[PDB]
């Protein structure tokens, strides 16, 4: 019964309790806000090719 | 109209953005096909002719966005 | 140290290599007479040597 | 001993595939420690896919992940592997910024590459969290110390 | 949701303060080996009337009962640590920086010199807050050394 003197908690159960959640990448906040601000650039810039300014406040010709 | 648009938007802002793009592409394509099912009708001929005029508006703005759509002057 | 542990056990008692390491605990019981006789009579005869 | 004739890190197999042949050897499939050992071989194979994934950008697809699992790259080898693609990384970012859809996105692929090409920006967990990497060591050293107490008792 | 995120960030600050007040290791309380009782009375299999194949199943349920009692003792730590931090996140500060989004006013437009200083705030968080100063040899020095080496014919 030498196995009953070993620590009963496995090496697996350490690695699943220590690394419980996959950690958040540092660049995940950049490349998710950049792709969402590329839609703020597109719609709202006045130099974008797809601006909303001509379909929101139309024109007066 | 302010209260209808604010409840339409707040229902739409609670969707994920992948749901929105395909709920709207399904509604746009179903409404195009109703104008392409109707052949020879004056309203469906004018419906698809205004879809070609919206696509002119989006293309005339892409050529000069600080100028807007190009009118014949 | 694991290789040196089993070096001494197989220099003195080389018949221990005939019961595999995973099938060892499946032999035991609470009393010594309850130990499974699968390897008991083979271990006694390998221990007596090569003649 | 069989598979246990060579150490846990000192075989020719990858560590996750070596845990599978130690566990198949020490235990029968009905055991608790067979099940806890084949589950550990999945956590290590998850760490070998995540090491193949962040080294295939440098060493190619035949990356030989066994060499870098056993002996990882030192901070000066992590430096000289960024510097041997930095000419092909600055020229790749310049071909995306030219073909980016808008001048917002073109600045964003040259600001992300301006940070990612600098080798001083590689996050070293041992530099950032010194008490964490000295405890991730003493997780793996205490697992060996429990095997050494079991042999001093024997 | 903004108040739930401020509550979670105040809780995650309260966890960090009352852990750094006790100066405890980072991985200690997440390791369930540290909640395991090694001085347990360790039941003898020779007093439990086992038959021939019954001893490894006895060993598994002595181990899995002692691993479950260490995991459930880790849960009783964290359930008591939570109420210690839930009662200090209540009496807290909540001076957090805001997420950098580009400034958009009511009928106005967004300028690219503000979309770009927002992207500078995203890429200034990609640098690690403690880093190795890994030196790249510039072309201004690596050619002045190769000049001195080529003048002496090497």
């Amino acid at each position: 019964d030498r196995v009953l003197s070993l620590p009963a908690v496995s090496k697996n159960q350490v690695l699943e309790n220590v690394f419980h959640t996959a950690p958040k990448a540092p660049v995940e906040h950049l490349e998710k806000m950049v792709s969402a601000n590329s839609k703020v650039y597109d719609a709202l810039n006045l130099q974008s090719k797809r601006v909303l300014i001509w379909q929101v406040k139309p024109a007066l010709f | 109209i302010e209260a209808e648009a604010a409840s339409i938007l707040d229902r739409h802002l609670a969707k994920p953005v992948a749901q929105i793009r395909k709920e709207q592409a399904s509604a746009y394509a179903s409404l195009l096909k109703r104008a392409e099912t109707a052949k020879g009708a004056k309203w469906a001929e004018k419906y698809l002719e205004d879809v070609k005029a919206v696509q002119w508006f989006d293309a005339s703005v892409a050529e000069a966005p600080a100028s807007g759509p190009k009118v014949a002057a | 140290r694991l290789l040196k542990l089993w070096a001494k056990r197989l220099l003195v008692s080389p018949e221990l290599a005939i019961v595999p390491l995973n099938e060892f605990d499946a032999q035991l019981a609470s009393k010594f007479e309850g130990i499974s006789p699968k390897y008991q009579e083979l271990l006694s005869a390998v221990a007596q040597g090569n003649k | 001993l069989g598979p246990q004739m060579e150490a846990l890190g000192a075989s020719d197999l990858l560590l996750s595939e070596q845990i599978r042949v130690i566990t198949e050897h020490r235990y029968t499939p009905d055991r608790l420690q067979y099940k806890e050992g084949m589950k550990l071989a999945d956590k290590i194979a998850a760490q070998e896919a995540a090491l193949k994934e962040e080294l295939k950008v440098i060493y190619g697809d035949n990356v030989d992940v066994k060499h870098f699992q056993a002996s990882p790259r030192t901070p000066v080898q992590q430096l000289f592997d960024s510097l041997k693609n930095a000419a092909a990384n600055k020229e790749r970012a310049a071909k995306e910024a030219a073909a980016a859809a808008s001048p917002y996105l073109a600045y964003a692929v040259t600001k992300k590459q301006e940070v990612q090409a600098d080798p001083s920006n590689i996050p070293f967990d041992e530099v950032l969290y010194p008490q964490l990497s000295e405890e991730l060591l003493e997780l793996e050293l205490s697992d060996i110390r429990e095997d050494e107490i079991a042999l001093e008792k024997a | 949701k903004k108040q739930a995120t401020e509550n979670l960030m105040k809780l995650l600050q309260a966890y960090k303060d009352i852990g750094d007040a006790k100066s405890e290791p980072l991985l200690k309380n997440h390791n369930p080996r540290t909640f395991e009782d090694r001085d347990y009375p360790v039941p003898d299999f020779r007093t439990q009337n086992l038959k021939a194949g019954d001893v490894p199943k006895f060993f598994d349920t002595v181990i899995s009962t002692r691993a479950s009692a260490a995991i459930a003792s880790k849960d009783k730590f964290w359930a008591g640590r939570k109420t210690e931090a839930e009662a200090a996140s209540a009496k807290a500060s909540a001076a957090f920086p805001r997420v950098a989004v580009p400034e958009w006013k009511k009928g106005k437009t967004v300028s690219i010199e503000n979309l770009n200083t927002v992207t500078d705030k995203y890429a200034a968080a990609l640098v690690p807050k403690r880093k190795l100063a890994l030196p790249v040899l510039p072309e201004g020095v690596k050619k002045a050394v190769e000049d001195f080496a080529a003048s002496v014919g090497q």
